[PDB]
């Protein structure tokens, strides 16, 4: 269980890492 | 209405070279007794009878070695005033019994709240948010759980950090070999904001610096900026294009980036005092239990935890006897934990 | 010949120590660039004689 | 030890070693002298 | 500017240099002094090189009487003699 | 003690004493 | 164009969502090698014989270790500073045990960052920004070249280089101190002097531009709406923010130039953390710390303890317990 | 007689930094000698 | 003044040796005055030393690093690398210091007296950095004075009485080379050796033949490269690979020392042949070894069977395999077992460190050597307090490998720094953006979103 939860969080960082860069809101200029 | 009150307050505020405000008449004070004292202590005053140490450039010191350390843990959390029941008045004798450590501490608390006053009067005066004050927080929340709630704790202000190099690294080793204290969460934190504050200046100056516009024909190009320019001296939309390429994710707003810069450290340092603030009661993350059930039952189990506290161990034997003299230990040859052959 | 060794090695020193300060303030000058010139020149090789003389004077006095 | 005949410039020889660090902080006595122009 | 006068200024005069020519080195030969006379050791109690144990002693005078702790530093003393 | 601390000081004054000499000469510095 | 033009122009092209470029031509893959047998090394790994001497240390959640007690544990002492790729084991059981995965995982990952350094020049280049952020980030690359490559050579092993891990870390933080007394060297200490003061100046700066920040939003909604990106206009009054930070202290110890007050921003933390960098890359050819060990002595010839002599009853409590099965002569010589 | 100016200020800063630099040395000097020096 | 302020070159004081990069006669100065500096500090340091030499005592007790450098060439020295003379030192230091100050004349010259620029007084002598062909010419001047510098070294072992020799039989004396080494299968086949444990690149050189022969390649490759680079103009394919400038050549220099430095960084740390322990002190590895060495003497002198001695981990307390099988020292020195010397070599056999030679063969001379290595190892403090960091004051002694690596790590460091900074900038200013980006084309501007 112990393992488990740990590799389960750095997944959903990782996850996050993609979600970041590659679903970010996009920068606009005015 | 245009009474004395109000005269001083004119006096106070007058915009000269080193401004001085109602805040100064408790900063200016504090802050120089704490440096003077400082100084007199490492260049003058010794720590034979508190600790059994030479302390001084007078008894052979040097920069790194000096200190002014704490009292004897006899003293308890004596405040040790000049004119307190310990020294009875006499300023010799108040220097012996480490009356400077206390004189220090406290002279030095009462000045940071004049800094951090300070810094509150100055903003409001130039019309100014105060989050420099606001950030300064965290200095003060170091000083005051390392300097005064730590030892407040503990037995004595003898296990407060002594002014000094030396003197705190040797608070550092304490703290790994009792407090094992590299494990604690809290310090973690500290760390991340610390080296995570270090890490933004570095690139936010170094950002900044690569993406200037050319504003002059100098290849040295410092002289192309004026304090009065409306308009921004570096390109923010090439510096984000930049990191998002290269990192992935960049700054788009500079107002979110500069608050980021005053969150990071700040909350580090925050955190870390937080911890401190356990070790006052010895309330470590020292262990793991479930690392300790199974090596106990299991000989051939070995970690890096594991090994570090063999390694706290070694600290903690070899260290005590000199280090808290008061305790009169006396351990054998034959107790002393080593490895092979060393 | 020691005399002469251990003199021509002191005026070799104290003739470096003028060279040292006259060379630059003589190149940076604006008058006297002509007396200056030949001064240097004189300096220059009586600086070479007096090496050649520390050299050959060294083998009888070591 | 230098040969005897050299003795005498002992204390010059325990000095000269440092002379290059002298021109590093000459170009800033120079500097300051011409105003960090 | 905040109407003093400019420290560039004052260093670089004549009669800031007249005093100070000799004020610095009165002070610094008073704090010579102060340490080659031996009144520091006196005013601050630190000990001198022949004063940290006695002739045979070798046991640190750590204080361990919180109120008592004047009198101990005063036999400590008194020990060394 | 004394030659030492003499070599270096005559050694020490040359660079600044070029300077001074220059700047009193009105030289090309 | 021909499939080689071609394939340039898209591997240096300024519109991939990340760039590419040359070095990121062997940063890519490098790091990404390092990157999949870290994650699995420290998930999976068996203990490995990081002291030669038959004696394995569990570095991997599945054998016991949480995130914090868990590592990729260095090689193996016995192979010392030889070359341990999979291809020179028996099988990946050996490879296992005398810990292949730390050298695969280090020596592609110095690659890549040194790739991501290079990198960083060439974004700029292409475009058109000045060149040294690079330079800014060697600050801590040197200082993972010292703690991985070149702190090993100097004592001939990769099994002291540091461990990757978060207590793996400590420990080598400790026999560090220890064998070296790192604290009493000048360069760390420049080091701590520009991490700390690099946490200063963030706060410090982070403080005073939000400290000045100009009027352009009401009570109910976040300042930051008040800047928008690729705004012309500053979006804070540095005149303001040095008429207070030059009250604060006085006025000619406050920078009124955004681009001297950036730079210095740069310099104060990368020089110190090159001076660290290089502290650990000195006490890998061990000329260590200050050494003041009895320097203070009475009339008699007692030694007077100062700090330092308490530093280093610390430090004798490491070396004496570090590594306790692993000496058999009485110096630890490296 | 206060005359700003009448001494060089490259000439203050020069024998400032070399008081700077001896009294710096005899603090180094002295680590090696007395006390303080492990003799 | 031309040029000299912040206004008119455009360079700040604190980069001021920029606006020397397109003025040849004042550039020149700067070289030579700073070549000057160089060979002044050869001169100085060495007759530093030499007032500061105890004969009798080793060099490496005595925080000498010159000296060593002349006597690894033959100069002072006779068997086991003891002084015979020192005048070779002395000479050696006079004859540096004297140059210098020709040097030192000419740069000043250049510097502030002579033409500021060279190109309207001399078509020789003047240079655009912009010009391929006359940049390939004077680096080929360059390269021939290299290569006979190298031959010199081949002369001095060859013709003038030899290399210092750490490995002579029968004890390390002064050697002349009579058949260096030429095949370059030996020669070039060290600059494919990998750089890691038991291989060590070119740092294993480990014989003078070698050595001598190494040169001998080395400097008819470099007098060929310079007539090659006087002959000829840069290729259309180099052309286009780099940026022909002042700032992009020094870029190119900077990233060159870099190189050289770490190199010579792990020369000192490992070699023990160019840089005989007689005169640097052991290597770190040798060190190590020989404790083990003095270990196994003693208890085997009580009565220990030293290859039956199982230590408390299972490996033997004095020997145990390596992982290829070879016979080596226990205990943590097993990760020096590449460590080899003339000392210890006498021990060896065809599978390793043999236990009958071991057990009747080690010397009085062999204990004595291991004894004197083993307690003057390469570790102690800033201050020069020899040891490990726990020791006590009262041994002076920082070995010379220590300074040498430390400081060439230094300063090889920040030449990659410098590489990294003036290429960069060299780059940027070919490309015309080192002063910043212009406002009015600003070229992320033109560039599609990300996203
Ligand atoms: C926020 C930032 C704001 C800016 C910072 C401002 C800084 C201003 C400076 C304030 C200085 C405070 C000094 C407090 C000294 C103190 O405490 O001194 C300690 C004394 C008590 O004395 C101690 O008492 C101990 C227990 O004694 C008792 O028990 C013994 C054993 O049985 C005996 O019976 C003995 O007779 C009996 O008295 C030992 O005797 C100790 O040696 C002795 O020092 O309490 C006291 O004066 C008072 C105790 C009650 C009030 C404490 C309020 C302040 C401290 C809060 C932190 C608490 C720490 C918790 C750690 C987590
Ligand atoms: C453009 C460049 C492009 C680069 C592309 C990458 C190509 C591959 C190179 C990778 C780096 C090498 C890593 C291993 C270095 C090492 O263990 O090097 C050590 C070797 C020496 O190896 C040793 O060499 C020894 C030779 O001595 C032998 O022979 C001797 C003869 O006297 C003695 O007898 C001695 O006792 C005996 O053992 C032995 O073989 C040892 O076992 C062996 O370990 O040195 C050497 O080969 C030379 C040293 C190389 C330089 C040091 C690396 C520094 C880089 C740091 C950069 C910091 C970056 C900052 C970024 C910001
Ligand atoms: C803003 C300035 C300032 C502040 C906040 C402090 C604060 C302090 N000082 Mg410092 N100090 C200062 C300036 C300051 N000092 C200056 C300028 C000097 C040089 C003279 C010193 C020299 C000094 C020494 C030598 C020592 C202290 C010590 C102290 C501590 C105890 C003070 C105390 O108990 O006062 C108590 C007094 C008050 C709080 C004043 C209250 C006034 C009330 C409101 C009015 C009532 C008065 C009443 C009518 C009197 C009648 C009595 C009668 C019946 C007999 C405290 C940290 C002691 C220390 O640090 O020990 C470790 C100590 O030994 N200080
Ligand atoms: C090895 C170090 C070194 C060398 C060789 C040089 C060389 C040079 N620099 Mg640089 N520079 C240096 C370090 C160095 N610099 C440092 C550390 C800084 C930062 C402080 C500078 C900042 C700097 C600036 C801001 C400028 C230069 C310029 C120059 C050139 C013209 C100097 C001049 O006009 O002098 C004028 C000075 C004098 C006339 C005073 C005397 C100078 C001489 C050389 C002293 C010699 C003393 C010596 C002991 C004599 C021995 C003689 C004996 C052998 C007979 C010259 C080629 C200038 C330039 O580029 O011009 C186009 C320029 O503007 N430099
Ligand atoms: C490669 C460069 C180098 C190396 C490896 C050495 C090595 C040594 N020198 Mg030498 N020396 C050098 C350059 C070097 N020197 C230079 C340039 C000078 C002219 C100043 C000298 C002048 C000199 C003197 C006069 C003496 C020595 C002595 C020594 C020994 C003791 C060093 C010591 O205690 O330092 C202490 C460490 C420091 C001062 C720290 C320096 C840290 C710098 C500032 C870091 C800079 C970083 C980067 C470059 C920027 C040691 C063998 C001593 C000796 O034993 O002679 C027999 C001695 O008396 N050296
Ligand atoms: C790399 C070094 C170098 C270079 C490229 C130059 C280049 C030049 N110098 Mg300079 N100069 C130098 C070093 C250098 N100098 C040194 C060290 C000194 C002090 C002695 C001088 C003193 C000096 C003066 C006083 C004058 C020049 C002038 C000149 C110009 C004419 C040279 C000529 O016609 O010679 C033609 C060739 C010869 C006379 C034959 C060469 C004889 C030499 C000694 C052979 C040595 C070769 C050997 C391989 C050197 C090994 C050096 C190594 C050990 C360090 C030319 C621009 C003149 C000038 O600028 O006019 C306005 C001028 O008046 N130079
Ligand atoms: C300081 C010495 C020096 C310098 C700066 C140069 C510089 C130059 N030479 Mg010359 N050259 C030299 C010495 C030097 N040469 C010598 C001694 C010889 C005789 C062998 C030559 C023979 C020579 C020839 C025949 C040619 C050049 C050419 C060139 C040009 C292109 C070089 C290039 O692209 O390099 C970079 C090298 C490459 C792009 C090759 C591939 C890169 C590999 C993968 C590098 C791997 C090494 C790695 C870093 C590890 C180091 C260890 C290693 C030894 C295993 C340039 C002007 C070319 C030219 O235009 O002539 C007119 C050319 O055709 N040179
Ligand atoms: C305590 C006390 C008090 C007070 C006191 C005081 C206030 C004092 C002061 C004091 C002081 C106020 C002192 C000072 C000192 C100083 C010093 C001792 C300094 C030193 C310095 C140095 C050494 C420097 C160096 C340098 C430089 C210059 C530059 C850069 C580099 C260097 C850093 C190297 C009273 C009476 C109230 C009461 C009782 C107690
Ligand atoms: C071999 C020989 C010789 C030679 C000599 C020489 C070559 C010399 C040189 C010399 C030199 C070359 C010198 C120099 C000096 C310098 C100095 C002494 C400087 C100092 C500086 C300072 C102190 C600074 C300060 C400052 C400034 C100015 C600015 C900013 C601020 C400051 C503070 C940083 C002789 C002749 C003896 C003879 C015998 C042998
Ligand atoms: C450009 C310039 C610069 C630089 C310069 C330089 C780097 C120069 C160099 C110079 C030099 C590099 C010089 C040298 C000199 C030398 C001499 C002057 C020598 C002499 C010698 C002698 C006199 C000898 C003696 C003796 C003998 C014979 C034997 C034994 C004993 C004795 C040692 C006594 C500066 C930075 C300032 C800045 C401005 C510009
Ligand atoms: C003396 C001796 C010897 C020998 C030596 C030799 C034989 C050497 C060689 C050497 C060599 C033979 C070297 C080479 C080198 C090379 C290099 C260092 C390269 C570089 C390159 C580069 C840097 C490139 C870059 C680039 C690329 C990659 C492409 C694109 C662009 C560019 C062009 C930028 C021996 C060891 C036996 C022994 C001891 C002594
Ligand atoms: C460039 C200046 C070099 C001066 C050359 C001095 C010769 S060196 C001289 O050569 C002799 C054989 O001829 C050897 O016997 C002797 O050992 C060696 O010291
Ligand atoms: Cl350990
Ligand atoms: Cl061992
Ligand atoms: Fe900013
Ligand atoms: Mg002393």
């Amino acid at each position: 269980m112990e393992t488990i939860t740990y590799v389960f969080i750095f997944a959903c960082i990782i996850a996050l890492f993609f979600f970041a860069i590659f679903f970010r809101e996009p920068p606009r200029i005015t | 209405e245009r009474g004395w009150f109000d005269i001083l307050d004119d006096w106070l505020k007058r915009d000269r070279f080193v401004f001085v405000g109602w805040s100064g008449i408790l900063l200016f004070p504090c802050a120089y007794l704490a440096l003077g004292g400082w100084l007199t202590g490492t260049t003058f005053v010794t720590s034979w009878y508190t600790h059994g140490l030479a302390s001084s450039y007078l008894e052979g010191c040097n920069f790194l070695t000096v200190a002014v350390s704490t009292p004897a843990n006899s003293m308890g959390h004596s405040l040790l005033l000049l004119w307190g029941p310990e020294a009875q008045g006499d300023f010799t004798r108040w220097c012996q019994l480490g009356g400077l450590w206390t004189f220090i501490a406290l002279h030095g608390a009462f000045g940071l709240i004049g800094f951090m006053l300070r810094q509150f009067e100055i903003a409001r005066l130039v019309g100014v948010r105060p989050y420099n004050a606001i950030a300064f927080s965290a200095p003060i929340a170091v000083f005051v759980s390392v300097f005064l709630i730590y030892p407040l704790g503990q037995s004595s202000w003898f296990f407060a950090p002594s002014f000094g190099v030396a003197a705190i690294f040797r608070f550092l080793l304490f703290f790994q070999g009792f407090h094992n204290w590299t494990l604690n969460p809290f310090h973690m934190m500290g760390v991340a904001g610390v080296l995570g504050g270090a890490l933004l200046c570095a690139i936010h100056g170094a950002t900044v610096e690569n993406t200037l516009f050319q504003d002059g024909e100098g290849a040295s190009t410092f002289r192309a900026f004026n304090p009065t320019q409306a308009e921004e001296t570096y390109s923010m939309v090439t510096a984000n294009r930049f990191w998002s390429q290269i990192f992935g994710i960049a700054f788009s707003n500079k107002r979110w980036l500069h608050f980021f810069m005053l969150f990071v450290p700040v909350t580090g340092l925050w955190m870390s005092a937080i911890g401190v603030v356990g070790l006052a009661l010895n309330l470590r993350s020292y262990d793991f239990i479930s690392q300790e059930i199974r090596a106990a039952e299991d000989p051939e189990f070995e970690t890096f935890y594991t090994k570090n506290l063999l390694l706290n161990e070694g600290i903690r034997a070899w260290m005590a006897p000199q280090d808290q003299p008061h305790e009169n230990f006396v351990f054998p040859e034959e107790v002393l934990p080593r490895g092979n052959a060393l | 010949m020691t005399i002469l060794f251990q003199l021509a090695l002191a005026a070799l020193v104290i003739l470096s120590f003028v060279m040292v300060i006259g060379v630059p303030v003589a190149y940076a000058s604006p008058q006297d660039w002509d007396r200056s010139k030949q001064l240097i020149f004189l300096g220059s090789g009586l600086w070479i004689a007096l090496v050649l003389v520390v050299g050959v004077l060294n083998f009888f006095v070591v | 030890k230098l040969p005897e005949a050299y003795a005498i410039f002992d204390p010059l020889v325990d000095v000269l070693p440092v002379i290059p660090v002298l021109f590093l902080a000459l170009a800033f006595v120079w500097q300051a002298a011409v105003g960090f122009r | 500017t905040t109407g003093e006068r400019p420290f560039s200024d004052i260093i670089t005069s004549v009669r800031y240099w007249v005093i100070h020519s000799i004020t610095i080195p009165a002070l610094f030969i008073a704090g010579w002094l102060f340490v080659s006379t031996g009144l520091a050791y006196d005013v601050f109690g630190t000990p001198r090189p022949d004063s940290y144990y006695a002739q045979e002693q070798r046991s640190i005078p750590l204080v361990t009487d919180r109120f008592e702790a004047k009198q101990q530093v005063e036999t400590f003393l008194e020990q060394l003699k | 003690v004394i030659a030492q601390l003499t070599m270096i000081a005559m050694i020490g004054i040359a660079g600044p004493m070029i300077i001074f000499l220059l700047a009193v000469r009105r030289g090309n510095l | 164009a021909n499939l080689w033009e071609r394939f340039c122009n898209w591997v240096t092209s300024t519109d991939n969502r990340l760039y590419v470029g040359w070095f990121g031509v062997i940063m890519i893959p490098t790091l990404l090698a390092a990157t999949i047998c870290f994650v699995i090394a420290f998930i999976a790994a068996p203990p490995v014989d990081i002291d030669g001497i038959r004696e394995p240390v569990s570095g991997s959640l599945l054998y016991g270790n949480n995130i914090i007690t868990g590592a990729v544990v260095p090689s193996s002492n016995a192979i010392g500073l030889h070359f341990y790729p999979i291809w020179e084991a028996a099988s990946l059981d050996e490879w296992l045990y005398n810990g292949g995965p730390y050298q695969l995982i280090i020596f592609h990952f110095l690659l890549g960052a040194s790739c991501y350094m290079g990198r960083q020049w060439e974004l700029s280049y292409r475009l058109g920004m000045r060149p040294w952020i690079c330079v800014a980030y060697s600050a801590p690359l040197a200082s993972a070249f010292a703690v991985f490559l070149i702190y090993p050579i100097g004592q001939g092993s990769f099994s002291d280089g540091m461990p990757l891990g978060i207590s793996g870390t400590f420990n080598f933080m400790i026999v560090f101190q220890a064998e070296h007394n790192i604290l009493m060297h000048p360069f760390h200490q420049l080091g701590v002097a520009g991490v700390f003061g690099g946490a200063l100046f963030c706060a410090m700066h982070g403080s005073l531009v939000t400290s000045s920040l100009i009027r352009e939003t009401t009570e109910t909604e976040s300042a930051n709406y008040g800047y928008k990106f690729g705004q012309e206009e500053e979006t804070y009054n540095i005149v303001a923010a040095h008429g207070y930070f030059g009250r604060l202290i006085f006025q000619y110890a406050s920078f009124n130039n955004s681009r001297s007050l950036h730079f210095f921003l740069a310099a104060w933390p990368v020089v110190g953390v090159w001076f660290a960098a290089l502290g650990i890359s000195t006490m890998a050819f061990n000329l260590n710390g200050f050494n003041f060990n009895h320097s203070v002595i009475d009339a008699k010839g007692n030694v007077i303890n100062t700090w330092a002599d308490i530093i280093n009853r610390a430090n004798l409590g490491m070396e004496v317990m570090h590594e306790r099965n692993a000496h058999n002569f009485p110096l630890d010589l490296a | 007689e206060s005359e700003g100016g009448r001494i060089p200020l490259w000439i203050v800063a020069t024998v400032a930094g070399m008081g700077v630099i001896v009294i710096v040395g005899l603090f180094f000097y002295g680590a090696y000698a007395g006390l303080g020096s492990s003799l | 003044a031309t040029n000299r302020d912040q206004e008119s070159s455009g360079f700040a004081w604190w980069a001021g040796n920029a606006r020397l990069i397109n003025l040849s006669g004042k550039l020149l100065g700067a070289h030579v005055a700073h070549a000057g500096l160089i060979v002044f500090w050869a001169g100085a340091m060495t007759l530093f030393e030499l007032a500061h030499f105890i004969p009798e005592k080793p060099m490496y007790e005595q925080g000498l690093i010159l000296i060593p450098h002349i006597a690894t060439l033959g100069w002072g020295v006779g068997p086991g690398g003891e002084v015979v003379d020192t005048f070779p030192f002395f000479v050696v230091g006079v004859v540096h210091l004297i140059s210098s100050a020709v040097l030192g004349f000419g740069g000043v010259y250049h510097a502030i007296r002579g033409p500021e620029t060279l190109e309207e007084y001399s078509s020789f002598f003047g240079y655009d950095w912009k010009d391929k062909n006359k940049m390939t010419t004077i680096l080929g001047f360059h390269l021939i004075v290299l290569g006979i510098g190298a031959l010199l070294l081949v002369a001095k072992a060859m013709f003038f009485g030899g290399l210092y020799d750490t490995w002579a039989p029968g004890g390390g004396d002064v050697r002349v080379i009579t058949n260096p080494t030429l095949d370059p299968r030996v020669i070039f086949g060290y600059l494919l050796k990998s750089p890691f444990g038991g291989e060590g690149w070119i740092v294993s050189v480990n014989n003078l033949e070698d050595v001598v022969g190494g040169h001998i390649w080395i400097g008819l490759i470099c007098i060929a490269g310079g007539i090659w680079h006087i002959l000829t103009t840069p290729f259309g394919w180099a052309r286009r690979a780099f940026i022909w400038s002042g700032e992009a050549y020094l870029s190119y220099s900077l990233g060159a020392l870099s190189m050289m430095g770490f190199i010579a960084t792990c020369f000192v740390w490992f070699n023990n042949t160019v840089y005989p322990s007689e005169f640097y002190g052991p290597t770190g590895p040798e060190a190590s070894q020989a404790q083990a060495m003095t270990f196994l003497i003693r208890d085997q002198k009580l009565g220990a069977n030293v290859g039956s001695a199982q230590g408390p981990t299972g490996l033997g307390k004095y020997l145990m395999r390596s992982p290829t099988g070879e016979i080596i020292f226990g205990g943590e020195t097993m990760r020096f077992w590449d460590f080899r010397g003339p000392w210890l070599e006498p021990l060896r056999g065809p599978n390793g460190l043999d236990l009958n030679k071991i057990k009747n063969d080690i010397q009085p001379w062999q204990e004595r050597r291991a004894a004197e290595y083993m307690t003057h190892a390469p570790l102690g403090s800033l201050n020069s307090v020899g040891g490990v960091a726990t020791e006590i004051n009262s041994v002076n002694f920082v070995s010379p490998r220590s300074w040498l690596a430390t400081s060439h790590f230094v300063l090889a460091f920040f030449f990659l720094v410098g590489h990294l900074w003036h290429a960069g900038r060299a780059r940027a200013a070919a490309a015309g953006f080192e002063k910043g980006i212009d406002r009015e084309s600003e070229p992320v501007l033109s560039m599609p979103s990300l996203d």
